[PDB]
């Protein structure tokens, strides 16, 4: 995912 | 797609000596080239991989070599096993290609064959066919050259050749060549011949018969 | 230790589908890249393509899109290669390969998978013997095994007694049907003096015919 | 208790190396132990920071040391229609070092790689490195175990799992006495952490140099989840062997996760097969529980026990203010097949944001009455700031509530004297085991010799 | 009887015996007469007025300003504690009361510092809040009639692996493999010193946008700390309440975690924001601990507010209990609400008053009676709470000396958290006596030169  | 030429395609040497296959590319592979062993009647085997690295369990008288484009094999003091086919591989690029291949064979002293005709034989003649068979045996090398007559005239069409491994302890080559014609054909002449060419002897060995003749 | 045991060999006929297998033995073959290659006598080896089955993603040579198609199942540990409308040159040896430990490399192989296509119906063989033409100090006889499919064929002299001093010939395709033929040399005191017998059998029609060599 | 503060031996190494931040003991065919120190901060041949390696043999007086060398080109190999990437530079070769036999182990947790294919990449990421060398024989061999060759465009679509373009293999490092490298990589599978073994004697016969991408089968990496818990945990920020299974055919590993269930960090025991047996829960959030661990037996009840620091844990104090200070935990094994209670004894620190805990090192029996000890560093704590390395003895009830012995930083402030620190080795041969202690803020390293009791 | 029984041997034991003894200097007294005895006692046996030595625990007041009704104007003339400083005069062992007033003030100046999380996940929030600086300062108007607001944006550290670093396109535009475009990552950025003009904030976040990285924890830690340390720039006023909203979707970095990156040096709380107004020891220095950030948040009296969505509201909700005097809000998913938390948190913040207390001798000792709600006492307890702004509380306070110290003038503050004014009490301990002062060394009177004579007895002289 991370930056969402 | 990248084009593998390997070269020679085969070579007669004996055991103890030290040979060299070759292995060009149509462009730089940069070492990514691996070696293969193929002993007659069974499955590859591994030698080399990334140009020079042994595969493990493979002794150590092989070694690769080269870059670029130019890479070879080497096999110091050959022994008995090392007489099979060989190819190399490029994974540079895909679709991996492979090399022609190259069969390494035993050198022997040059041999004449011992030809030997055979009319059809009774039953064959009854089923409604005639097959002529001319065994080429025991000669070295393998190149050689066999050519059907009938009454005197060459004869093309209907020919089947075969030919042998070399031969384990003589390292003799042989042939089976088998001309088939139907029964009526075969009556309407008398003379059958074939003629073998080897580089032992200029002119070529003949083997002839007759038909209606004994 | 690593091996590819692969599936036996196929007889199929032509516009059919055939499926070969390659299952890892000693390893999971979830390990690494699994290649097909395609082996004939003339045209040489051929790469066909090659899977990750660890994901299922794979990579083919142009010359096989449509035709090959390469797939693997890691709860039997094995891959396999499906062939679809299958000919003529489709008749060869397809080998499954597996890199040692460089990544791209083709280090294993398995002993290989043998694949016939033809439209030839199981037939028994003809023997023929073949005896000399009516006088040197050796003497060569001969026999003549023709119209048989499929191979092979185990043919022997006095039924195995003769054994040494003998050629038999690789078998070669005449028009959907094989062929192959045997010789043999002994000196002249041998012929006709002792009796020599061309043994054959054919399994696949459970057929052994024999014939006596006769002169003329 | 019985180091001796007065008479140390310093090895040193070039500025901003940061030698020092790193270390090990390392015995030669012979015995002959040596000191092996990691400066991530070398430079290379390019006069760029790469890392590097020193072997210091033993000497009363120390001084400067020899380099143990190591590849530092960038590679490249194009094969398989791709173009593979190693880029070496920042790689911080020497961030963590271990030895085993006569194997030295060396790690680049920030090595970078990358692979092309036309237009696609899978993105230049740190995988990590490690170099491993044997010193007498000149021989050498790398693992890289989260290297791989699939493209951007695959994870996205996948979802990004088992990505391990981030593992940073090589952070932490320990080895088994059975032989069997691990490495804890705390950026695998997305920021959750992810362990790697594999024997070394398989490491060095599958290796060979150009290939960058080679498979080592009898490897064994642990595995992602789906669990929001293990998010950003860094699972693998430390890593340490013991017996916690009362089998001693196995191996259990001890992982630390310092930030795992939203920065209240943890630290796990398992098998050899990533089994989990036991999981012990940070106290505090953001204290950093598992930021080091230690595993020996302190008690001589023959039970490895487990130590575990959290070097920023608060301490409440009057009025309802809290002090950062740092905390050690110890947990005692029980007897046969038990879990780990509460822990037995509580170690917190004393100077304010002195980050007592950053490193455990057990001792072995330094006073020689049969209990093993430990010491612990806060590398920013003493009255000056400078540093402080204390030790705790060893006793059947676990340990002394409180230090025999401490030791002051000899070096300027900024050193981190005690970042690094380890023990249990007997190197000068006078019967008593001795301490080393790294400062890579000072580019030195501290060694301290145990001698006879004099109580 | 205690202050005879005792059998003291000058004045100064006499007044350690008791709050309550006396002690006579006079020359005609009695011949067996005890000199250390109750005030009443001493005038029953004809002891001059003149020659008693009775200390009275006192404590008058110095400065008593009265409490501000309005905060605004003036040059930050406000008084909000009363009285601001009282003398108090103890003896051994005594004790003296005494009481401070404390008003939460109304129309307090407040200075309100957006700082916003400008990563890729908080794409969807940039557009909601483009109007906040003025639909904020007309509530805001409610509380206060001088407000000053500013802003500021932070990422996560621009480096590996937190940073994409490829391909190259990929520095300038960290969107590049995406069909979009983003503004290059960077760690923290001032944007608007604290204005009164809120135009100025309308017009600086609307041409705002948001960056990208990799891992979805963000360095906003690093961007409270230069936020407080750095004042001159910030813009923080002397005499104002300290807002600092912390705006995030997402988990936060920590200490510790800048070693993914080769990070190792710690925080070392010093401003490291130049003319380019760019952390610039982004990618050089770890993260800050939360003790860090406590020091400099009530080193610099700031307020910090966590107004974070609700996915982490839980998380932050466990930080701020890390963090005294920090307070959380609800972020709805798009900060539409922002507006009203924000006022909501400020009378939270102004809602308690706890006081605290600064250099306190080791022998003084403290107790408090408080005095909130509507005149309900509540011993022990020196804190209030659930107060509106004007309201006003005040607590009673006792010292409690323990025998006499070796310093005679020492002082001690008492002080409101977060408040600017406090309470100073000048103590002065008295256990000594004005016959003291004018004593014959080498008196003829004792033992012929060898003894000291002072308050009527005969002391041992130094050196015996
Ligand atoms: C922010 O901070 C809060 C405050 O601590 C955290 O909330 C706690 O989270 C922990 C971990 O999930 C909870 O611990 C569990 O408690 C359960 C029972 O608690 C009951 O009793 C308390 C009061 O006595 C009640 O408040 C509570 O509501 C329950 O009624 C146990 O069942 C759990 O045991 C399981 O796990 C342990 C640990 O492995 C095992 O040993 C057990 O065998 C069992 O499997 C566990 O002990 C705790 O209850 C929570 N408290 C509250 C008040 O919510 C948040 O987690 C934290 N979050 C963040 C993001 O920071
Ligand atoms: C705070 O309140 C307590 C009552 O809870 C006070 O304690 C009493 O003080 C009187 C003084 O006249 C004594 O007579 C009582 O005996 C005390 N009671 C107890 C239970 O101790 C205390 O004096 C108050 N102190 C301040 C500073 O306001
Ligand atoms: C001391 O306490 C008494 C009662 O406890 C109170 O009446 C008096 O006002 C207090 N002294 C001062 C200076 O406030
Ligand atoms: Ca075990
Ligand atoms: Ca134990
Ligand atoms: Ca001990
Ligand atoms: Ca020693
Ligand atoms: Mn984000
Ligand atoms: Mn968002
Ligand atoms: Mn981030």
């Amino acid at each position: 995912a991370g930056d969402v | 797609d990248i084009l593998m030429t390997q070269s020679p395609s085969s070579m007669s040497v004996s055991l103890g000596d030290t040979v060299s296959i070759t292995c060009h590319a149509s462009q730089g592979i940069s070492s990514n080239i691996g070696w293969l062993q193929q002993k007659p009647g069974k499955s590859f085997m591994g030698l080399i991989y990334y140009g020079t690295n042994l595969v493990d369990g493979v002794p150590s008288r092989f070694s690769g070599s080269g870059s670029g484009a130019d890479y070879s094999l080497t096999i110091s003091s050959l022994d008995s096993e090392d007489f099979a086919d060989y190819y190399c591989v490029q994974y540079a690029q895909l679709p991996y290609t492979f090399g022609g291949g190259t069969k390494l064979e035993i050198k022997r002293a040059d041999a004449a064959p011992t030809v030997s005709i055979f009319p059809p034989s009774s039953e064959q003649l009854t089923s409604g066919g005639a097959s002529v068979v001319c065994f080429l045996n025991n000669f070295y090398p393998k190149d050689i050259n066999v050519k059907w007559k009938i009454d005197g005239s060459e004869r093309q069409n209907g020919v089947l050749n075969s030919w042998t491994d070399q031969d384990s302890k003589d390292s003799t080559y042989s042939m089976s060549s088998t001309l088939t014609l139907t029964k009526d054909e075969y009556e309407r002449h008398n003379s059958y011949t074939c003629e073998a060419t080897h580089k032992t002897s200029t002119s070529p060995i003949v083997k002839s018969f007759n038909r209606n003749e004994c | 230790e690593v091996q590819l045991q692969q599936s036996g060999a196929e007889l199929v006929k032509p516009g059919a589908s055939v499926k070969l297998s390659c299952t890892a033995s000693g390893f999971n073959i979830k390990d690494t890249y699994v290649h097909w290659v395609k082996q004939r006598p003339e045209q040489g080896l051929e790469w066909i393509g090659r899977i990750d089955p660890a994901n299922g993603y794979t990579k083919y040579d142009p010359k096989f899109q449509g035709k090959a198609t390469i797939t693997a199942d890691t709860s039997s540990n094995t891959a396999y290669l499906q062939l679809s409308s299958l000919t003529s040159e489709d008749t060869a040896v397809y080998y499954c390969v597996r890199p040692l430990y460089d990544y791209y490399a083709m280090d294993y192989w398995g002993q290989g998978t043998s694949v016939t296509v033809s439209s030839a119906k199981t037939t028994a063989p003809s023997v023929y013997p073949l005896a000399p033409v009516c006088t040197g100090s050796s003497v060569t006889l001969g026999c003549l095994v023709k119209g048989y499919f499929p191979e092979p064929v185990t043919l022997t002299w006095n039924s195995g007694s003769l054994s040494s001093g003998v050629h038999t010939f690789p078998a070669v395709l005449q028009s959907d049907l094989y062929t192959l033929s045997s010789s043999v040399t002994v000196t002249s005191s041998t012929w006709p003096s002792q009796s020599i017998t061309c043994n054959v059998a054919h399994p696949a029609s459970s057929t052994k015919v024999d014939k006596k060599i006769e002169p003329r | 208790l019985n180091l001796d503060p007065v008479q140390l031996t310093f090895y040193a190494g070039p500025n901003g190396s940061q030698f020092g931040f790193s270390l090990d003991f390392h015995k030669d065919s012979h015995g002959r132990v040596a000191i092996v120190v990691g400066a991530p901060r070398t430079l290379g041949p390019s006069q760029e920071e790469t890392g590097g390696v020193f072997l210091c043999p033993w000497r009363a007086e120390g001084g400067q040391c020899p380099s143990l060398l190591f590849d530092l080109r960038d590679e490249t190999r194009n094969v398989g229609s791709q173009t593979l990437q190693t880029f070496k530079a920042r790689q911080g070769l020497g961030a963590s070092v271990v030895s085993w036999s006569d194997v030295i182990v060396a790690c680049a947790p920030w090595q970078h790689w990358n692979v092309l294919e036309k237009t696609e990449e899978a993105e230049k990421t740190p995988v990590g490195s490690c170099f491993l060398a044997q010193p007498e024989s000149g021989r050498r061999a790398e693992y890289s175990p989260c290297r791989g060759n699939t493209l951007s465009r695959i994870y996205v679509e996948n979802d990004f799992s088992w990505d391990k373009r981030y593992c940073e293999a090589g952070f932490s490092s320990v080895v088994t006495q059975a032989g069997e490298l691990v490495l804890g990589a705390p950026g695998g599978y997305y920021f959750l952490g992810l362990l790697a073994q594999a024997p070394v004697a398989d490491i060095f016969s599958s290796y060979r140099p150009g290939i960058l991408l080679w498979h080592v089968s009898s490897q064994s990496l642990s595995f992602d989840s789906s669990n929001p818990e293990y998010f950003d945990g860094y699972w693998g920020y430390s890593v340490a062997v013991g017996e916690f299974d009362g089998d001693l055919n196995t191996t259990e590993y001890v992982v630390g996760a310092p930030t795992w269930s939203w920065t209240l960090g943890a630290v796990e025991i398992l098998d050899s097969y990533y089994q989990r047996l036991h999981r012990l829960r940070g106290e505090q959030m953001a204290s950093y529980f598992g930021h080091s661990v230690a595993v020996t037996d302190v008690n001589g009840d023959g039970r490895h026990d487990l130590l575990v620091g959290a070097p920023l844990y608060m301490e409440s104090r009057a009025d309802r203010k809290l002090a950062e200070v740092g905390r050690v935990y110890l947990f005692l094994q029980p007897r046969g097949p038990h879990a780990l209670g509460a822990p037995s004894l509580l170690l917190t620190g004393t100077q304010l944001y002195g980050r007592f805990g950053s490193a455990i090192a057990p001792l072995g029996d330094l006073d020689r009455d049969g209990y093993n000890d430990i010491a612990v560093a806060a590398p920013y704590g003493g009255p000056s700031g400078r540093g402080q390395v204390l030790v705790f003895l060893g006793q059947s009830e676990g340990l002394r509530s409180r230090p025999s012995q401490v030791l002051d930083s000899p070096f300027p402030t900024g050193s981190a004297f005690g970042f690094s620190l380890r023990g249990a080795v007997d190197i000068d041969d006078n019967g008593y085991p001795d301490l080393i202690v790294g400062a890579y803020g000072a580019n030195q390293v501290a060694v301290y010799r145990a001698q006879p009791v004099v109580k | 009887n205690i202050c005879t029984t005792r059998g003291v041997s000058s004045c100064q034991q006499c007044l350690a015996v008791s709050p309550m003894c006396a002690w006579c200097s006079d020359e005609a007294l009695p011949l067996g007469s005890p000199r250390c005895d109750l005030k009443e006692n001493l005038l029953k046996d004809n002891c001059a007025p003149e020659s008693i030595e009775f200390p009275v625990s006192e404590a008058r007041v110095l400065e008593d300003r009265p409490l501000s009704d309005k905060g605004s104007g003036d040059s930050s003339q406000v008084t909000q504690v009363s009285p601001q400083r009282i003398a108090l005069r103890l003896r051994p062992d005594d004790s003296k009361n005494f009481s401070i007033q404390v008003r939460q003030v109304e129309d307090y100046p407040v200075d309100i510092y957006y700082l916003m999380d400008l990563s890729y996940s908080m794409k969807d929030d940039l557009w909601s809040i483009q109007n906040l600086g003025t639909k904020l300062a007309t509530q805001m108007r409610k509380l206060t009639s001088n407000l000053r607001i500013g802003f500021g944006a932070f990422v996560d550290k621009p480096v590996s692996p937190y940073m994409y670093i490829s391909p190259p396109e990929a520095l300038e535009n960290p969107c590049y493999d995406m069909k979009t475009t983003c503004l290059p990552m960077f760690g923290y950025k001032h944007v608007l010193t604290l204005t009164d003009q809120v135009t100025r904030f309308n017009e600086e976040v609307k041409k705002q946008s948001v960056s990208r990285n990799r891992d979805a924890p963000e360095g906003g830690f690093d961007a409270i700390m230069q936020a407080t340390v750095c004042d001159e720039k910030i813009g923080w006023r002397n005499d104002a309440s300290h807002l600092l909203v912390f705006t995030t979707d997402a988990k936060t970095h920590i200490a510790l975690d800048g070693r993914l990156a080769g990070i190792v040096q710690p925080n070392d709380g010093q401003c490291h924001v130049g003319s380019d107004n760019h952390y610039s020891a982004s990618t050089t220095m770890d993260y800050p601990s939360l003790g860090l950030m406590t020091e400099k948040l009530s080193q610099k009296n700031i307020n910090l507010i966590f107004a974070v969505t609700e996915n982490v509201v839980n998380l932050y909700q466990n930080y701020s209990e890390l963090i005294p005097g920090t307070t959380v809000g609800v972020l709805s998913m798009d900060s539409s609400n922002v507006l009203q938390l924000i006022v909501d948190a400020y009378g939270k913040i102004r809602s308690k008053v706890e006081l605290e207390v600064r250099d306190l001798p080791e022998e003084l000792s403290l107790s408090f009676n408080a005095t909130c709600l509507n005149n309900e006492v509540i011993p022990g307890l020196k804190s209030c709470m659930g107060l509106k702004i004007g309201d006003t509380v005040s607590f009673s306070i006792e010292a409690k000396v323990r025998g006499c110290p070796q310093e005679k003038e020492k002082s001690f503050t008492i002080k409101p958290v977060g408040f600017k004014d406090s309470l100073i009490v000048q103590v002065t301990f008295d256990c000594d006596c004005a016959c003291q002062a004018q004593a014959e060394p080498n008196s003829h009177r004792c033992n012929n030169g060898n003894g000291t004579f002072e308050c009527g007895v005969c002391r041992c002289g130094p050196g015996w």
